[PDB]
């Protein structure tokens, strides 16, 4: 089997304010198969109320899926994504940096 | 609106 | 501009924990505008855009019962390619399939689309003539012999010709005030020193649709391909697009570069530049 780690970016849906109401989201994509475990993280801990897109493919038949959860973001808070795949030996932990 | 003709591989 | 419609579909079996799962979603463009999902609790395809909602009852249960039939019909075919690769039971594989079509300004077929992959690879295409298949193993030339008997190839093109273009066509005027307005992107370029004598130069763009857009950093006028750091198109989650570009440039040379934006949305292509 070929398998394709996946590309992972974790940004917010609007410019972040702090104290003001927002979405945080991590898209995954590139990677095959397509089991993939996901988790959005605040100060370490794993977020409670995490939608996800249903997976869909792109030309190159990679899967891509948007995971998100409405926050607020604070000045000290801090935001993750975790991710787990076939391809890695254990899970990515990307930050949230809100100028990236 | 999606095709409704199907075909086994 | 051009338009397209699509229909994408994955099933994954699942050895030991049960039937294979499937899930199929439909676009107009890069608009998400039906889903079904096997898991689902009680099963049929629904809306994901407010300008489907208007279809009838008989619309759902049709489009229901195609989602079920091409499940089943890709439970069979997992089973088949087992035998077909001397597989055993014990590994999850994954059979892919999307078709469609892009239609010009017009609304007249450019190109047709009916193509599949075997556990992430090439099994299936029916070529662009819309006659004839690329079948990428020995495989999927057992399937190619079965499907120019039933005359597959024939049928595609009266879908792809026909009912495609027709319902796109349909679904683009439906959903005209969302569809048919592109949202320029909102762009700005910020500046970060990463030491005394260089600072990272980002060109960002903002809440646009559709997803197509071209970000470029300039120095003196010529492209920096080599040089750029360009992150894919990544969906907002409000139906908008997002996308940056940074370059690493020496301190003070800043007004050398310039970023350059491509859209349908803009009136004019943009020429951004950092300003202190």
């Amino acid at each position: 089997m070929i398998q394709r780690t996946p590309k992972i970016q974790v940004y917010s849906r609007h410019p972040a304010e702090n104290g003001k109401s927002n979405f945080l989201n991590c898209y995954v994509s590139g990677f095959h198969p397509s089991d993939i475990e996901v988790d959005l993280l605040k100060n370490g801990e794993r977020i409670e109320k995490v939608e996800h897109s249903d997976l869909s493919f792109s030309k190159d038949w990679s899967f891509y899926l948007l995971y998100y959860t409405e926050f607020t973001p604070t000045e000290k808070d801090e935001y993750a994504c975790r991710v787990n795949h076939v391809t890695l030996s254990q899970p990515k932990i990307v930050k949230w940096d809100r100028d990236m | 609106s999606r095709r409704w003709r199907r075909w086994n591989r | 501009g051009s338009h397209s419609m699509r229909y994408f579909h994955t099933s994954v079996s699942r050895p030991g924990r049960g039937e294979p799962r499937f899930i199929t979603v439909g676009y107009v463009d890069d608009t998400l505008f039906v889903r079904f999902d096997s898991d689902a609790a009680s099963p049929r395809e629904e809306p994901r855009a407010p300008w489907i909602e208007q279809e009838g009852p008989e619309y759902w249960d049709r489009e229901t019962q195609i989602c079920k039939a091409k499940a089943q019909t890709d439970r069979e075919d997992l089973r088949t390619l087992l035998r077909y690769y001397n597989q055993s039971e014990a590994g999850s594989h994954t059979l892919q399939n999307m078709y469609g079509c892009d239609v010009g300004p017009d609304g007249r077929l450019l190109r047709g689309y009916h193509q599949d992959a075997y556990d992430g690879k090439d099994y299936i295409a029916l070529n662009e003539d819309l006659s004839s298949w690329t079948a990428a193993d020995t495989a999927a030339q057992i399937t190619q012999r079965k499907w120019e008997a039933a005359r597959v190839a024939e049928q595609l093109r009266a879908y792809l010709e026909g009912e495609c273009v027709e319902w796109l066509r349909r679904y683009l005027e439906n959903g005209k005030e969302t569809l048919q307005r592109a949202d320029p992107p909102k762009t700005h370029v910020t500046h970060h020193p990463i030491s005394d004598h260089e600072a990272t130069l980002r060109c960002w763009a903002l809440g646009f649709y559709p997803a197509e857009i071209t970000l470029t950093w300039q120095r003196d006028g010529e492209d920096q391909t080599q040089d750029t750091e360009l992150v894919e198109t990544r969906p907002a989650g409000d139906r908008t697009f997002q996308k940056w570009a940074a370059v690493v440039v020496p301190s003070g040379e800043e007004q050398r570069y310039t970023c350059h934006v491509q859209h349908e949305g803009l009136p004019k292509p943009l020429t951004l530049r950092w300003e202190p």
